[PDB]
């Protein structure tokens, strides 16, 4: 369940026919991740929590992105 | 106080006062002539 | 015996990092890099052009030839 | 062979030199003549594995013994479980 | 489990993340985010990574960094060393020595310190080492050469 | 003169190389040191690759196609020292590392418990053995051959 | 606890897995197990390898019959275009509908994947041309390939003899071979070319009808028999020819003469039968040259015995090493492999710039992977001949019966032969690896000048006295003139051994300091490989640290630890050893073909030229260039042209990096966990009771050495098998 | 003390180990006897350990003398 996983794929991505890889689009996930604890991190300053704009650490899920000048830094 | 027939010893690496040194005194000839690749004679 | 054997990298990290800040510091950059950072790209090591050498020693920032850093003193 | 290793030498002589290994050689076999008298090679060797820690200590004054043996039985190997 | 972890990071982190902001803050990362549907399939993880980064490794000669392209090839040899450590006998490299140790004798120039083959696991200790400090700087070397220069 | 093209007294493709490679260590119209007293590609790494110019001392050398240079060595046309020259040296600087060899170990074997002498070193180097090697003319090619490592001790 | 496999017995009933294993595996070993005789044996070889020539014509049949009903053959000799003849019809129920995508290849309907082999340029250059005119194949190989069997049977059966002594003559065999076999065997091929084949090229057909009624001429053999031969080479061909279709023909077989053509390279149609037939007197003559009988001729000892030529007054004797060769049947298959090996190369590397093929090379990918299965292999050979050459030395051998006698001597002063053999190797080591590295140093530092690089001398120089009519150049009694030949000139070398510098096709390439090297690491490969061989070899007998290392020789692996620690030192273990580097140099060898080539063909030359003198770059463009087309093939895109061969080379480093385990595992810590997963079951419900037959354990401790390999092998040699093909098809070049 | 007792002998045998070198001896047999007398020694070791063995007349080829 932890190797030939990808093995699958190039058997079936070279014998080619998608509908049936483990794409995160082919077999069934659907255009969301999201709903786990991740999103309830970049959230928290709502609890027991007092708050302080943001997070705790910026690649968490909920809100934000204005991050650097120059080139990036990071984002959800 | 060292006169024929062999001397005294010396440590385990000294070649480390051999590879460095000596050896490096020739980046010493690779740079009065900073380069090779034939050579002119005396 | 460990706990002398033991003291000489103590003393080790210490005759260590000053060849670090010493180096972070007249072979500088970081003067230079710091008035002047998202630009800069710091340097901390430089060769002496002796053989080939000097391929290695490639404009840096503050205005001169060296070899780049990914140990990130000039931000501790 | 069916266990075949030499370990012989000359002295076959055992104090301070070779007892190491699970059951195998019960000897002290003393032979009308070699010093320390007791001799040969082994004793009846098919019960037990196959070491070398056989030599290991005390002479064999040419190979030492190994593996060598095949036709292998499996109460020689530890594992016929 | 570390060399594989480290695989990971980067080809995320640069994938997405690292790229870039300007007008409408439009992100533009290292990559266009190829992991998309192209790292499952541990080719795209040397189509989309060892094939694709490491070109900077590859053309890194005559400039600055170098040191790490012209390391790449040693430590991508030192590790193609341990093998020999690994993988051998010996007795055999004894068998060798002597044949060596008997030409020795002949001019009169070997003997003394009885010269002899690697202590089973010594061997052993000379390989893994190896197979570590070779098969390890060679990412090092891969790495600095792919966040220096665009990253 | 063979194979390749001729030395530096023409070579089209040499004098490329010359111009664009280095001076594209130029490259960087100016970047800061208008007077300023250290960063050197300036000063040399260039010109000590460079006043190199139409002259490298002259040298012959064969130059092929990119001009790169080459070594034929078959003593002839000019190319003899490529080989011979820093030949017999080669030869000459080893043999006696191993005249040596054969010395700072065949003074030993002897007098009383002689059984690793040699983790430690009796004359550094053998500074004593040392120079038997320019202090041979001839030498092996000899005494090897003839007596003390004589056919008998072979 | 039961009594099973038919022929040995200490392993019967051996209770765990090895039983198995081990099984199917000593097979083969007839001399001394069980079942034995030297009457047995070597008729259990004889009727074995007579199961043999049996299997290679199932082979042949079914290469020919995967073509005359698809697999284009009534096109491609219609005009052999380089693109994509067949082999066979691929058929995966696995396979997406992109069986629509490349993979089905234009003219035939249902998915395939074209000749690599060579086959389709020799059914068809020995004429076989139409397609209701050819379907024979099978029919014919295979009414043959069973006769193959019959034999074995019927000379396994006692009664009309399967001869048993008859088996150690010599003289009458091989004085019936290189004469029955070889000489006739070519002659009748002379036979065949000629009559039936050469027509089929230049001229017309042969109507399976008439056979009397064609006539390459008009008036017959004419002379012929009239010593007169001569008149054969008089316009023979032309070169406006049009292959196949006469018009610029002629009809005169025999000549020397024309040559080369854009339209087709490849040797003339002619002269590969002047020669089958010119060779097949002097073999015709050389059979007959020992007894069988009659009373002419030799004795194959009396000719060796104090026969010797720097012997005589030498103190070095030459005793029977007829009944050591004879009585060893090691020897044999050890001078029978070599010589095959040596000429399997010799076969592959003529094989190019000489193919005798109508469109072949100007293929350039059938080419490319077809020197190289004569590459491997021909590598894969000489290991094995080294290797049952260091069997003869411990199953047969015998000090007191070879004795002062010239294959001993070779034992006796054997420390010196590895060591001068080992000088070889580190010399031809650091020597090669500071120029490489110091190459490779002097660029990335900026310096593309002080680059160190040999030019090929004593090289290219071979070929200054041959054609290579390059850029002038007197060389001292030669000049380009004067002295030309003068003895030699409009006779033998014409317009052939006349290609010179072509860049296309010219056979010689013309050679610099990036051939230097390859050509100084080709060379520090067969020679360590050997010192290895040799030494693996010139003591499975023993040495100091295992001074009686007999009675077994061969594959012992192991042995205890203490004497210094011993271990991978049983002759096979250096045979194990050694295949490590013919599996490195047979690769720095191909490697280097191919790249040149690749290069030499769809572009330039000047690539190999200034990057192949250093080493990264090697790595870059070459493995890094030119891999391209296959990886991005699975594409996140779809499945584009190849995927078989992406998979493969994935498939290719995975088989590889599994040898490991196998190589640095060894026994101890497998079984031991084994011996707690094998607590499980017997602890478990819903599987207990529930007993093997066979006694879980891990592999023989020679065994792994060979599984990774066997392993590591076929993850390497399918790696470059998927790798150049993968390259070699788009190209470009 | 009188003929020849240990005072200089090669090996002749081709399994020991310092087999055609020539180290010095010890305590030679003195009785009709047995056949492994002999103690040698010399100062190079060899693949055990310790390596002081004995050897027997019927050989010492010592030879040439
Ligand atoms: C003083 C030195 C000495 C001498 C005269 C020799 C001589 C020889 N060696 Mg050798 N060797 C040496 C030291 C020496 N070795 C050492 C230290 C090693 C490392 C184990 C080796 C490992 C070795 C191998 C594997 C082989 C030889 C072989 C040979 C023979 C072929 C020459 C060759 O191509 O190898 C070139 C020489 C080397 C690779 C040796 C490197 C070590 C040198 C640099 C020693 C330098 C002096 C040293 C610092 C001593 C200290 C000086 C002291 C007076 C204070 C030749 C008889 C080959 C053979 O058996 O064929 C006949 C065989 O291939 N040698
Ligand atoms: C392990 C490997 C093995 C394999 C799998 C192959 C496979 C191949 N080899 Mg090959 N080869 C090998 C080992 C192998 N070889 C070795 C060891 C050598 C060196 C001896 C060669 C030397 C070699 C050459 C020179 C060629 C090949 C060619 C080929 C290809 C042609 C197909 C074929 O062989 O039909 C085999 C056909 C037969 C077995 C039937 C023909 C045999 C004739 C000569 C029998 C004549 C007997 C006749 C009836 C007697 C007449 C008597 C009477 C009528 C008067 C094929 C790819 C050819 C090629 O290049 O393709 C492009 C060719 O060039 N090989
Ligand atoms: C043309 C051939 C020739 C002939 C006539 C023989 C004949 C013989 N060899 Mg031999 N050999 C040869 C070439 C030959 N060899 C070559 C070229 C090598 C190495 C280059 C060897 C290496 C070799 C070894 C090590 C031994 C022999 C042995 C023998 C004897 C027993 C055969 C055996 O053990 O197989 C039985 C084997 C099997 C039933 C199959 C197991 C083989 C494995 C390793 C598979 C090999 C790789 C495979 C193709 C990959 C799997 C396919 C994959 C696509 C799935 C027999 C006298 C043995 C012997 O008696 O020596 C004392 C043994 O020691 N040979
Ligand atoms: C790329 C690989 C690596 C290297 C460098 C070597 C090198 C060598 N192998 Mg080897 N081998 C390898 C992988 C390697 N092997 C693998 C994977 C296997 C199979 C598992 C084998 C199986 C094998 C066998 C069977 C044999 C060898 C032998 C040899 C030696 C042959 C002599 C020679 O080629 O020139 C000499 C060596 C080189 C050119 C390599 C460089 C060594 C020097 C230049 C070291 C550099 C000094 C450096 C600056 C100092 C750094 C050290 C430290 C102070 C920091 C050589 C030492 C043979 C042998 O023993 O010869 C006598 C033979 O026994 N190998
Ligand atoms: C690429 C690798 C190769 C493979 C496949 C393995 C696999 C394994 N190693 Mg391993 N190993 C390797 C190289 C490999 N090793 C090397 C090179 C070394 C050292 C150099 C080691 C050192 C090592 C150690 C010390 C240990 C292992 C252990 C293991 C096992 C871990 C449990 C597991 O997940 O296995 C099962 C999963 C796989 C093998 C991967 C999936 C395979 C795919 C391709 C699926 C194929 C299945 C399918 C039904 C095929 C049938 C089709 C038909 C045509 C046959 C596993 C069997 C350990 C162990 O036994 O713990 C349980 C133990 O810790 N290895
Ligand atoms: C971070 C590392 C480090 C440290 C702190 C030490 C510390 C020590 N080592 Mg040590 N060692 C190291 C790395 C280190 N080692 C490495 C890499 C090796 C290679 C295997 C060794 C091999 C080694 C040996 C063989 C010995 C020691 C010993 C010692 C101890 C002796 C101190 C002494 O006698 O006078 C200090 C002397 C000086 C400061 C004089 C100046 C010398 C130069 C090098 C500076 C000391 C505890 C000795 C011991 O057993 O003590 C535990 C023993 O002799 N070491
Ligand atoms: C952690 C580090 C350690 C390391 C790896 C280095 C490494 C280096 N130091 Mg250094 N240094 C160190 C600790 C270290 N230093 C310490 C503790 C001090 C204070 C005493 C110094 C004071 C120092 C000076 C003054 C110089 C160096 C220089 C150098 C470079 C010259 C190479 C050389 O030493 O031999 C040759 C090299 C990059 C040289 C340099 O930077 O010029 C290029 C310069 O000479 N170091
Ligand atoms: C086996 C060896 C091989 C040989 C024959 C050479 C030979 C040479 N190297 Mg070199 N080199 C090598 C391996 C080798 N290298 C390797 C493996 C490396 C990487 C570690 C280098 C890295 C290197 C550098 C960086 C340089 C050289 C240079 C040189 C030249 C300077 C010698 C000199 O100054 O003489 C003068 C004195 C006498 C002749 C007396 C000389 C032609 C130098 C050069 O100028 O480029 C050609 C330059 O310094 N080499
Ligand atoms: C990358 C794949 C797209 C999938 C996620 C997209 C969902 C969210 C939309 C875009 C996410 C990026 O967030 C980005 O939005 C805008 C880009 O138009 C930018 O908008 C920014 O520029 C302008 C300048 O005043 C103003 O419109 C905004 O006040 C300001 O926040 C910001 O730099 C950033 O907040
Ligand atoms: C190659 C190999 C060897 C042979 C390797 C050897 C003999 C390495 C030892 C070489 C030493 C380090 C050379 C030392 C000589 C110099 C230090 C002396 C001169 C001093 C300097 C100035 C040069 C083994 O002994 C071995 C043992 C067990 C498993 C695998 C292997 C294995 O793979
Ligand atoms: C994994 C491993 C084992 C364990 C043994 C194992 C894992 C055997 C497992 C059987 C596998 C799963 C069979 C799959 C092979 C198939 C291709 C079928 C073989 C068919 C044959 C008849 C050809 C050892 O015993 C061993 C011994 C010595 C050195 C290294 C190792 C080692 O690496
Ligand atoms: S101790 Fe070793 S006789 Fe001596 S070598 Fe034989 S078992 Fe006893
Ligand atoms: S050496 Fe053999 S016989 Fe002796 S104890 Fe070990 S296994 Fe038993």
């Amino acid at each position: 369940h932890s190797f030939g996983l990808y093995i699958h794929n190039d058997t079936m991505s070279a014998l080619g026919r998608p509908q049936d890889m483990f794409s995160d689009t082919a077999i069934q996930l659907q255009p969301v991740f999201a709903q786990w604890i991740q999103n309830t991190h970049a959230l928290a300053p709502g609890t027991t929590a007092p708050g302080a704009t943001a997070s705790t650490s910026l690649t968490w899920g909920g809100g934000d992105l204005v991050a650097v000048g120059n080139k990036v830094a990071l984002l959800p | 106080m060292r006169d024929f027939k062999t001397y005294l010893s010396v440590a385990p690496v000294l070649s480390t006062l051999w590879f460095g040194s000596l050896a490096g005194l020739l980046i010493e000839i690779n740079r009065f002539f900073p380069d090779a690749l034939t050579f002119p004679f005396f | 015996k460990v706990f002398s054997a033991h003291f000489g990298q103590l003393s080790i990290i210490f005759l260590w990092l000053s060849g670090m800040y010493f180096h972070g510091a007249r072979f500088s950059n970081y003067e230079a890099w710091l008035n002047d950072p998202t630009h800069i790209g710091p340097s901390a090591q430089v060769v002496w052009p002796i053989v080939g050498q000097e391929i290695l020693n490639g404009d840096v920032g503050g205005g001169f030839r060296g070899i780049q850093i990914t140990s990130g003193f000039f931000q501790i | 062979m069916s266990h075949s290793v030499k370990i012989y030498d000359t002295c076959i002589g055992c104090t301070q030199c070779v007892r190491a290994c699970p059951t195998d050689v019960l000897e002290m076999i003393p032979w009308g003549g070699c010093k320390a008298k007791q001799i040969a090679s082994a004793p009846r060797t098919e019960d037990c594995v196959g070491c070398k820690r056989c030599e290991s200590a005390c002479p064999t004054d040419f190979l030492s013994v190994r593996v060598y043996l095949w036709h292998e039985t499996t109460r020689s190997m530890g594992l016929a479980y | 489990s570390i060399s594989v972890v480290i695989f990971h990071f980067s080809w995320k982190m640069q994938s997405d993340v690292w790229g870039t902001i300007n007008d409408q803050g439009v992100v533009t990362h290292i990559t266009a985010g190829n992991f998309a549907q192209s790292s499952i399939t541990i080719n795209g993880w040397l189509r989309d990574f060892l094939w694709a980064q490491a070109s900077q490794v590859i053309q890194s000669y005559g400039s600055s960094l170098s040191a790490y392209g012209l390391f790449f090839l040693g430590a991508h040899f030192v590790w193609a060393f341990s093998l020999m450590f690994l993988f051998s006998g010996r007795g055999y490299w004894q068998e060798l020595i002597e044949s060596i140790v008997w030409a020795h004798n002949k001019l009169k120039v070997a003997p003394a310190t009885q010269p002899r083959a690697l202590s089973i696991v010594q061997g052993r200790a000379v390989g893994v080492t190896h197979y570590l400090l070779g098969g390890i700087a060679t990412t090092w070397a891969f790495f600095l050469a792919r966040i220096i220069a665009v990253g | 003169d063979i194979a390749g093209l001729t030395p530096c007294k023409e070579s089209k493709q040499f004098a490329k190389r010359e111009k664009q490679a280095l001076k594209k260590l130029q490259a960087s119209l100016k970047l800061y040191a208008d007077d300023s007293a250290p960063a050197l590609a300036i000063k040399a790494t260039m010109e000590k690759t460079k006043k190199r110019f139409d002259n490298y001392g002259k040298y012959g050398l064969l130059c092929g196609s990119d001009g790169l240079p080459h070594l034929i060595v078959s003593g002839d046309q000019r190319h003899w020292g490529e080989f011979i020259t820093p030949g017999i040296l080669f030869l000459y600087i080893a043999g006696w590392i191993g005249w040596v060899g054969r010395s700072y170990l065949i003074a030993i074997r002897d007098e009383k418990k002689p059984t690793q002498k040699e983790i430690i070193i009796d004359v550094p180097l053998a500074s004593s053995l040392l120079f038997r090697g320019f202090s041979w003319p001839v030498a092996a090619y000899r005494e090897l051959l003839n007596g003390e490592l004589v056919d008998n001790n072979f | 606890a039961l009594r099973i496999p038919r022929f040995s017995q200490g392993i019967a009933q051996d209770p765990t897995t090895r039983r198995i294993w081990f099984g199917i595996a000593t097979a083969h070993d007839f001399e001394s197990h069980d079942d034995i005789t030297e009457g047995r044996l070597y008729q259990n070889i004889f009727a074995s390898h007579f199961g043999q020539l049996a299997i290679i014509f199932l082979w042949t049949s079914g290469n020919l019959f995967h073509v005359a009903w698809q697999g284009n053959f009534e096109a491609w000799v219609q005009d052999p275009f380089h693109v994509r003849p067949i082999a066979h019809a691929i058929w995966d129920p696995h396979f997406g509908q992109p069986a629509v995508e490349a993979f089905t290849r234009g003219g035939a309907l249902g998915p395939v994947n074209n000749a690599y082999s060579g086959v389709y340029q020799w059914w068809y250059t020995i004429g076989l041309r139409t397609n209701e005119d050819l379907y024979t194949g099978a029919i014919f190989l295979l009414f043959l390939s069973f006769i193959s069997l019959l034999a074995g049977w019927l000379h396994l059966q006692p009664k009309w003899k399967p001869s048993v002594s008859w088996f150690k003559n010599a003289e009458s065999r091989l004085n019936h071979h290189l004469s029955g076999l070889f000489g006739v065997s070519s002659l009748a091929w002379a036979g065949h070319l000629v009559h039936v084949a050469i027509p089929g090229s230049r001229g017309e057909y042969v109507r399976w009808n008439n056979f009397l009624d064609v006539l390459p001429y008009p008036q017959g053999l004419g002379p012929l028999l009239t010593g007169q031969w001569n008149l054969y080479a008089q316009n023979p061909s032309s070169s406006n020819h049009l292959f196949g279709t006469t018009q610029g023909a002629g009809t005169a077989i025999l000549t020397i003469l024309g040559g080369f053509h854009p339209q087709t390279q490849s040797l003339w149609l002619t002269d590969v039968a002047h020669h089958h037939l010119a060779i097949a007197f002097l073999f015709l003559i050389g059979g007959l040259m020992y007894r069988t009988n009659f009373g002419i001729g030799h004795s194959i000892k009396y000719i060796l015995e104090a026969h010797i030529p720097p012997g005589g007054r030498l103190g070095r004797g030459h005793k029977g090493l007829y009944d050591t060769i004879n009585n060893s049947i090691h020897f044999q298959l050890g001078l029978a492999l070599a010589s095959l090996g040596v000429i399997t190369s010799l076969v592959a590397q003529h094989m190019y710039s000489l193919p005798a093929y109508a469109f072949i090379a100007q293929d350039f990918t059938t080419q490319a992977a077809l020197y190289t299965h004569h590459q491997y292999i021909a590598g894969f050979i000489m290991t094995g001949a080294f290797a049952h050459g260091p069997i003869f030395f411990i199953r047969d051998y015998n000090p007191e019966q070879n004795a002062d006698n010239v294959l001993a001597r070779m034992l006796e002063h054997k420390e010196a032969i590895i060591s001068h053999l080992s000088w070889a190797s580190l010399f031809l080591g650091f020597h090669t690896l500071g120029l490489y590295v110091h190459n490779d140093v002097m660029l990335a530092f900026g310096t593309p000048e002080k680059q160190i690089l040999i030019e090929p001398i004593f090289a290219q120089w071979i070929q200054s006295a041959h054609g290579k009519t390059t850029y002038g150049f007197d060389i001292p009694l030669s000049s380009t003139n004067g002295p030309a030949l003068n003895a030699g000139r409009n006779i033998w070398l014409p317009g052939w051994l006349n290609a010179i510098n072509e860049n296309s096709n010219s056979l010689f390439l013309t050679i610099g300091p990036g051939d230097f090297l390859v050509h100084h690491a080709i060379a520090l490969g067969l020679h360590t490989t050997t010192l290895i061989l040799v030494k693996g070899a010139l003591d499975a007998r023993g040495s100091k640290l295992m001074p009686d290392k007999k009675d077994f020789g061969y594959s012992f692996p192991c042995d205890g630890p203490g004497r210094g620690g011993t271990c991978d030192i049983s002759a096979w273990d250096d045979f194990y050893l050694a295949v490590f580097w013919m599996l490195n140099t047979i690769g720095w060898v191909t490697f280097y073909w191919h790249w040149k080539h690749i290069t030499l063909w769809r572009g330039n030359v000047s690539q190999f030229n200034e990057s192949s003198t250093y080493l990264m770059g090697w790595l870059r463009d070459y493995l890094w260039l030119n891999s391209s087309q296959l990886i991005n093939g699975i594409t996140p895109l779809v499945c584009n042209s190849l995927s078989v061969w992406a998979w493969m080379f994935l498939f290719g480093h995975l088989v590889w990096a599994t040898g490991f385990m196998f190589l640095i595992s060894w026994r101890g810590y497998w079984q031991e966990l084994i011996e707690t997963l094998a607590w499980a079951h017997e602890r478990t419900p819903l599987a207990n009771l529930i007993r093997w037959r066979d006694k879980p354990v891990a592999l023989s401790i020679v065994q792994a050495r060979l599984v990774g390999l066997v392993h590591f092998s076929v993850g390497y040699i399918f790696t470059y098998a998927a790798f150049l093909i993968a390259s070699t098809s788009g190209k470009f070049g | 003390i009188g003929p020849k007792r240990g005072s200089k002998v090669k090996i002749l045998r081709r399994e020991s180990y310092w087999f055609k070198n020539v180290g010095s001896v010890v305590a030679v047999d003195q009785d009709p006897k047995t056949r492994y007398p002999v103690v040698v020694r010399f100062a190079k070791v060899n693949y055990a350990n310790i390596s002081t063995n004995n050897y027997a007349l019927d050989e010492v080829e010592e030879v040439a003398a």
